């Protein structure tokens, strides 16, 4: 949103904890079905549910974590992630 | 299904695995095209063949151009060299030379003879005997012929003879004679700075670089018969034959007669284009030289063969395969590339208005294949990063490893020599250029002779096909890397090392600059401003959207004139044309300032203090001017306070 | 991983931001969490996460100093930018890139660029116009190092930078090893006025180095704060020269930097620095707050500039905090407080590189080099104390102690912490926005 | 919402009926600003006042730019003009002139005095008495001072005295002095070509324009004492008074002494800018001179008044009203316009690499309001249609008529003379420039004078508020009409009538051109090529969408550089700076080619035939090259086949 010709700035941020101790950060986690038999490193070719393209907790931390195990060509990212997950 | 860089590189390699260069080098060396003087009939048939092929590969526009140029050919009377005494009555004939130097003045003179090792400007001080009042001989190689005649003419000589020894140029035949042009500079000389079209009425004008002395080439056995009568011994620093000698005997004398007449010939240039889809008016030029004095198999056949095959691969790859280049591509075949390459220079000076900020790269496919040992590149420094990545993706044709073997090659690179066809583009027009050869450790021996034929070239280079395939791959890598993507690959930060090398070279003479009474520190600050300029521009390429086109056009127009702003705007283009403050000739460039300060430590009385202080003012404000022109606008400077 | 919150974005020029905050501030009170039963702001019957999250509980203002890149941070901007461009760095540390130094206001650009050429190519220069902006420029990534005094080492320490090398002052045969304790802050008054006294400072003109610095602002006004008990200092003193403060104040309008450069915290003003505080002390002020070494460095023809060429030591005498007079020659028995020496700060990833390049770059251009005119001397300067403190001897090594908490010591962190509710520097507010 | 044109000129008139110019012209004539030579203290106080105003009007960015120049000022000793008898015994003096001439020489001489009309070259060749070795007198007006001294230097005279008669200049006070710069060319002459910043370190140089002869301005009543001693009648063709006489009697002879000293003073330029919203980096410069020698209300008062009120008006229309420009606007007050306009020329030579191809119009507000009757404009032809539309909107201030009375006005327009401040933008830089004045038929009497002041100004013009309202309205129409729209209103059709005028002027010498052996046809075809380029460009505006921006930027860049391509690329910008081939100075311009050609018919020997061949070749190829660069890409140039 801030890359030109947009130039947009954040003006009001929102809080996630209780009213007593306001938290500003929030965690990103990966939820899976029980007894499905995957750890983080077998995570290949299995059908994955993302929340958006460029959203923080759903794209950048999952693809950034498993990112450098991908084969060449890395760019464009969606081609290699598209060949990485089986749909 | 769009195409990205990986698919397009393997698509290019699938094209290069199929083509056969060797049949086309054998086809540009058939008996119907083989002796190609400039403007002669045998040039014309090849020119219609190249225009016909460019129509046959379905290029988007094929167009040609013809204009009239003065060259200088042999008269019916035979120029010759001869040995006489003080009276002239003793007559012993040496020889009658077949080859001739174009643009040598027509005169007959006598005199004693003095040797020089190459005619370097360092040589005539290291020489023992005084040079003036006497004919010189020089040994062919390491500089252009025009610099030899310009140096020996600058020290009041009378004539220049040129020969090829056995150590530098090992050839079996001791009879072979050769050729070279003597214009210091480039282009048709009798129209300096304006085009040779017949719109320009052909006014009487004469270039300021033409010589005044008769220059002649002799063979090797013709040189040794002069070495029999001359008495002396060469220094052992000159790696040479055993038979060289310095000066003549005292009763002896050498007269040479030179008779060459001007002729007015017709010059062709043959062009084709591939249109672009995003920006059609911005284009990249790829050239080649079409004629050469001998048969010309190493000098013109390989360049034209590589040009025709790149036309086949790129027009085939745009039409059938589905490639979409964002910028246009101009294929060019220059003629009279051998008299200082007058085709290219008259083409720029014809169409300099239409090429202003439009063209942004030349690639020189001339003399690409000369051997198989090294890889020698020479380019304007915006292409260096580009060449980096290309040298990581081209395998050497003999050994399977890559060409980027030495991690520090940007300092080994020499600047563009004046006989190279890219030097009028970079030095004269401010367009980034590149040339490249697969040069052997020793240079190709019979280059401009009559011995340059095909079967000698296949005996010297045993696998011509894989080497020509590697050079065609490097040129294809360049053309795709510039014209596939929204971002230009001209790396602009590479000029920072060049400015740092200049100021670091002047920082040793700071001790005398403080003696004149003027400080250096404004030029330190000018280098600083160019660094913050390219840093701010790298930030602006950071914070932009890549998908959007209207902002990336505004940035690419700001990168595309980072070379135009180094052309010095205080000198006439008609008088001293090569206006590039780094890389060009004159009294305005930066080596001329380093030289003109370096003279003062000699305390000779030869340096010129007013010319120095003037040079420092103009060079300082030129560097600071380019730094202001990069960083933004008029109001974002960041001026004095 | 942890990520920053969702934000309401808006324009950068037209805004309008005060109507967004005015709207939502009156919205989360009446409509936040069961505050109205009729309408819910953070829940919906026909969907979830509409216009806001259903996990949000409140809205606070983004400070006006914080732009986009400082909001996301540096680690997260670098991760998203590398994920777009597709680099995946290997990074073994064999050769280091040239350090992009940061310098302010066109005198430090001169000395910095001369140092850029006298090096091999290892030190580059990027400018700024305030020191507070160059700290942000380190946090973005457009510069790497800086030399800051301890008050701005506290600010850049809050923001996420670390100190690497710490300037010495005492001459010794081994000063790269020795950890100096620090330097003493004093206030300097004259022999013309003998009625002045630390207990009697109401309505007197007070010259300062600049806002946020140790000896000029933090140490004296932190001591004056516990007596006067209120945050405003423009009403305690009658006048005084302190640059960098707000343009309305009397503290702004005593200074001299003309024109439009009044209270600009850099060498545009004459009165900026230690020596410029001594200039307003000599010319128009009553008391100045400087280091103890200021009066010896401007006494007795040490400065060729004529106003300090005429002056003398004995007339100027420094004042204790109980109310007595003790001489400038004897500074140890009378000082305001012991403030730490200045320090070079950089990001946590380029710590080893700036350590290595400045250690090697020190020995070439240090205090060993004589014949400064006609050569380069990095630590000397043209008496304006630019890019480095002029009486440095060597850049001391910091081992076991590289954190603003450990380096600044407990008494100074407490001494700034008693003034933290009075601080008006916007970048400190934006850096302390991060903390829950 | 949006604001269209007819809404917006209405909003300008509603902002314009409120402002008051009269109070500001009183303000610039108070006792805290009234004598302001360049570099004086009052200049710097006025520059602080203006630079405060540009902050208070909420401009987007306000900046200062200073540099050091060399002017010439009076010495502490007087300079006099003093009659010497033949005896050498009794010596009589006429005047100690209060006013001086800039850039003259410090000297003292005696000799015969000879009247000349205005110092036209026609006058000096019409004279009967030989000119050489004798001081001359001329009358001010119809030519710049520097060309009077230039002609009197070419005819080898020693001294020049300049005065004001009553017929051309009707005034009452006969004892009045004035001022003028004598430098031929413009800019700071001790740094030609390169700018006068502090990065150049001021190398030794000197311009070509500086005369070597003393110049002096004398009053009318001083001229009556000199005409009391002379004899030989003025001829009746000189529309003059009854007192002027030709040469001195043989007894007496005058003595001119002139003693002036150089000085190096600091020049301030103040700027402020309003940003754009579609394309911020292209801008349009509006200027005014900030100082004058005497009190100076006609020269620099009305310019700075119109400038301050216009900056208030457009800043108020953008901030409060809702006007949205598409391109930036730079408002500018430079000093030292009186020494041949060095405050502007040193800026153009300063930042030429940054406003290459960016600044597309300069407007001059200087000397706007002098007379109340007429309306005179002088401009580049690209702006002519623009001015035509403005003359159909603005009403006359005195009568209710419009300005567009004469529907045939494009021929009465005279080219920009060198004493105008818009000349280095057009001729040197290549920016289309426009100036205008409400001028009475005879020129304004006390214009460089100590009596130029607001009292006598409001005596001449009895309604100054309405006329200043009209001139600010015209400049408002120019800025708004250039800036609100996506299409520039530069009319490139207009150079075509100039070219037809030139080739038609050469047809009457086709008989002499045919005798040399060279034809004229290629120059006709050059005119035709420029016609088809402009017609093709107009049709390409016909087929373009208007809301689209990427296909209108590519058609606007071709319009912006139709002015730059008429600058000659074959001359050095230090040796002769004004390179516009139409409107320039030297041997390269087109009336210089005509003025070379007509001298062949008289057969003196002054014609230079080789020079004519080079001028025909270079003029033909410059016009033909602009015609290539206006029409399409490279491949779409049609060749001679
Ligand atoms: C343009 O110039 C060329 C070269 O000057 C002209 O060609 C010459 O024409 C004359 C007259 O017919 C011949 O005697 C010469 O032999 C021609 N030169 C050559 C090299 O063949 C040409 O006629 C000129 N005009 C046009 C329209 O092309
Ligand atoms: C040194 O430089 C000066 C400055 O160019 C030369 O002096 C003059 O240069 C002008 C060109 O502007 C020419 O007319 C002549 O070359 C010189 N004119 C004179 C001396 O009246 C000078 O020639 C240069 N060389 C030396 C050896 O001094
Ligand atoms: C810019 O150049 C000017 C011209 O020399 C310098 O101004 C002079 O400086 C000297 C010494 O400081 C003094 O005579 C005066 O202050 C100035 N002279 C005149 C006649 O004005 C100026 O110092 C230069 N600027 C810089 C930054 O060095
Ligand atoms: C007429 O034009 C000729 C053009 O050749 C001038 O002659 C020479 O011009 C060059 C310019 O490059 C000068 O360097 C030479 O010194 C000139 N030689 C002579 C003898 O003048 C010539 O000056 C021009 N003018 C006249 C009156 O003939
Ligand atoms: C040039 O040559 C002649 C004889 O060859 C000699 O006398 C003269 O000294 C030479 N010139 C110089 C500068 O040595
Ligand atoms: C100071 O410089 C000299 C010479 O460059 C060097 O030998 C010496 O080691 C330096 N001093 C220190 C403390 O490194
Ligand atoms: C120049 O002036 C002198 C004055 O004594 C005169 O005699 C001479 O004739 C003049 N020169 C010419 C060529 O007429
Ligand atoms: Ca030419
Ligand atoms: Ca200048
Ligand atoms: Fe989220
Ligand atoms: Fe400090």
């Amino acid at each position: 949103a801030y890359l030109a010709p947009n130039n947009l700035k954040p003006v009001v941020a929102e809080f996630y904890g209780s009213k007593e101790d306001p938290q500003t950060f929030y965690y990103a986690v990966a939820v899976v079905k029980k007894d499905s038999g995957f750890q983080m490193n077998q995570l290949r070719g299995k059908k994955s549910c993302h929340t958006g393209l460029g959203r923080s907790a759903g794209w950048n931390i999952p693809i950034g974590l498993l990112y450098c195990d991908l084969p060449e060509p890395r760019k464009p990212l969606e081609k290699a992630v598209a060949n990485f997950f089986s749909g | 299904f769009r195409l990205y860089w990986d698919d397009l590189k393997r698509k290019l390699s699938e094209k290069l695995d199929s083509t056969d260069f060797t049949s086309t080098i054998k086809l540009l060396n058939e008996n119907s095209y083989v002796p190609r003087e400039a403007g002669s009939q045998k040039d014309e048939n090849l020119a219609l063949y190249v225009e016909n092929q460019f129509r046959e590969f379905k290029l988007s526009k094929v167009w040609r151009d013809q204009h009239f140029v003065k060259i200088q050919v042999k008269d019916s009377a035979q120029n010759s060299v001869i040995i006489v005494d003080k009276n002239g009555r003793l007559v012993y004939l040496v020889e009658n030379p077949g080859g001739y130097v174009a643009y040598s003045k027509a005169a007959t003179v006598t005199g004693k003879l003095v040797h020089a090792n190459f005619g370097t400007k360092k040589d005539f001080e290291d020489l023992y005997t005084p040079v003036n009042g006497s004919i010189v001989i020089v040994r062919a190689g390491k500089i252009t012929f025009a610099e030899k005649v310009a140096n020996a003419e600058s020290l009041n000589a009378i004539g220049v003879l040129i020969y090829m020894d056995q150590t530098k140029f090992p050839i079996v035949n001791a009879e072979l004679s050769f050729f070279g042009h003597a214009h210091l500079g480039t282009g048709d000389p009798y129209t300096p700075g304006f085009p040779s079209f017949n719109h320009t009425q052909f006014p009487p004008s004469r270039s300021s670089g033409l010589p005044n002395i008769p220059v002649q080439t002799i063979s090797r056995a013709a040189a040794e018969k002069l070495f029999g009568n001359m008495e002396g011994d060469c220094p052992s620093d000159w790696k040479t034959d055993s038979t060289c000698r310095m000066v003549t005997s005292e009763s002896k004398n050498v007269k040479l007669t030179v008779s060459n007449v001007l002729k007015e010939i017709k010059i062709l240039n043959i062009f084709g284009v591939i249109k672009g889809f995003v920006e059609p008016d911005h284009y990249v030029v790829v050239g080649a030289q079409r004629d050469a004095w001998g048969p010309g198999a190493a000098k013109s056949g390989v360049g034209t063969a590589l040009l025709l095959k790149l036309a086949q691969m790129f027009s085939d790859m745009v039409l059938k395969d589905g490639f979409q280049p964002s910028r246009s591509i101009i294929f060019a075949s220059w003629s009279a590339g051998d008299f200082g390459s007058v085709g290219a220079t008259e083409w720029l000076e014809g169409y300099l208005s239409s090429l202003h900020l439009k063209a942004f790269t030349y690639i020189n496919l001339d003399k690409a294949v000369l051997g198989t040992s090294n890889f020698k590149v020479s380019a304007s420094p915006l292409l260096y990063t580009l060449i980096e990545k290309t040298m990581q993706n081209v395998k050497h044709p003999v050994t399977g490893q890559f060409l980027y073997q030495d991690s520090n090659w940007a300092s080994k690179v020499e600047k563009l020599t004046l006989d190279n066809a890219a030097f009028p583009f970079l030095a004269y027009s401010g367009i980034p250029a590149v040339s490249f050869c697969f040069c052997e450790d020793t240079d190709y021996p019979y280059l401009g002779t009559t011995m340059d034929t095909y079967k000698e070239l296949i005996e010297r280079i045993p696998e011509l096909n894989k080497v020509a395939r590697a050079a065609a791959e490097v040129a294809g890598q360049f053309v795709i890397k510039l014209t596939h993507d929204v971002e230009l690959n001209l790396d602009y930060e590479r000029y920072n090392s060049q400015l740092l090398s200049f100021v670091r070279d002047l920082n040793q003479y700071r001790a005398d600059i403080k003696e004149m009474g003027l400080s250096l520190q404004w030029l330190y600050s000018a280098r600083g401003d160019f660094f913050r300029a390219t840093s701010r521009l790298t930030t602006d390429f950071g914070n932009a959207e890549k998908t959007d086109r209207f902002v990336m056009k505004k940035l690419n127009d700001r990168v595309m004139r980072v070379e135009y702003h180094f052309l010095s705007p205080y000198v006439s283009p008609k008088e001293s044309p090569f206006r590039h403050v780094f890389w060009g000739s004159g009294s305005h460039t930066l080596p001329a300032l380093l030289e003109n300060l370096k003279l003062r430590k000699q305390n000779n009385g030869a340096f010129n203090e007013t010319l120095f202080r003037n040079q420092l003012a103009l060079a300082t404000w030129t560097i600071q001017g380019a730094a202001n022109a990069l960083s933004g606008d008029v109001w974002d400077i960041d001026n004095e306070f | 991983a942890q990520v920053p919150s969702h934000t309401v974005v808006a324009r950068s020029m037209g805004g309008k931001e005060d109507l967004i905050w005015e709207l939502l501030n009156q919205a989360q009170e009446h409509f936040g969490k069961d505050k109205s039963k009729e309408f819910q702001l953070f829940s919906s019957p026909h969907g979830k996460d509409l216009l806001f999250k259903d996990s949000a509980h409140g809205f606070l203002k983004v400070p006006p100093r914080m732009d986009a890149k400082m909001y996301l941070g540096y680690e997260y901007v670098t991760a998203i930018r590398n994920l777009r461009e597709g680099t995946c760095p290997e990074a073994p540390t064999d050769e280091c890139k040239p350090v992009k130094w940061c310098a302010l206001s066109h005198h430090e650009r001169l000395k910095c660029d001369e140092w850029s050429v006298n090096s091999v190519g290892k030190i580059e220069c990027v400018s700024a116009e305030t020191t507070e902006d160059c700290i942000a420029k380190i946090m973005n990534g457009e510069a790497d190092a800086m030399s800051l005094d301890g008050g701005f080492v506290y600010i850049a320490g809050k923001c996420g930078l670390v100190p690497v090398l710490a300037e010495n002052y005492n001459k010794s045969d081994n000063c790269e090893d020795t950890p100096e304790a620090g330097y003493f802050a004093v206030a300097v008054v004259k022999k013309s006025a003998s009625d002045l006294t630390w207990d009697n400072l109401k309505g007197k003109k007070s010259c300062h180095t600049a806002v946020g610095r140790t000896a000029g602002w933090n140490i004296p006004m932190g001591l004056l704060y516990n007596k006067i008990n209120h945050c405003r200092f423009d009403e305690f003193f009658s006048e005084g020269c302190a640059p960098g403060s707000k343009k309305d104040s009397s503290l702004c309008k005593l200074c001299m930097g003309s024109g439009l450069n009044l209270c600009e915290p850099n060498n545009k003003e004459g009165y900026y620095g230690y020596t410029g505080a001594f200039r307003c002390l000599v010319e128009k002020g009553d008391v100045a707050f400087v280091k103890h070494q200021t009066v010896p460095q401007n006494t007795g023809g040490k400065n060729p500039d004529p106003w300090a060429k005429n002056l003398n030591e004995k007339d100027y005498e420094l004042l204790c905090l109980d109310g007595t007079r003790k001489p400038v020659e004897e500074y140890a028995n009378c000082h305001l407080a012991r403030a730490p020496n200045h320090a070079v700060v950089t990001r946590k990833d380029k710590e080893a590189c700036v350590h290595k390049i400045l250690r090697q770059q020190q020995h070439l251009f240090g205090s060993n080099v004589t014949d400064c005119s006609g050569n380069f001397c990095l630590f000397r300067s043209e008496t304006k104390d630019l890019l480095f403190r002029d009486d440095t001897v060597c850049l001391a090594k910091l081992h076991d102690r590289n954190t603003y908490e450990k380096y600044l010591g407990e008494e100074y962190v407490k001494a700034v912490g008693n003034l933290r509710k009075c601080s008006t520097s916007s970048l400190l507010e934006a850096c302390t926005f991060r903390r829950p």
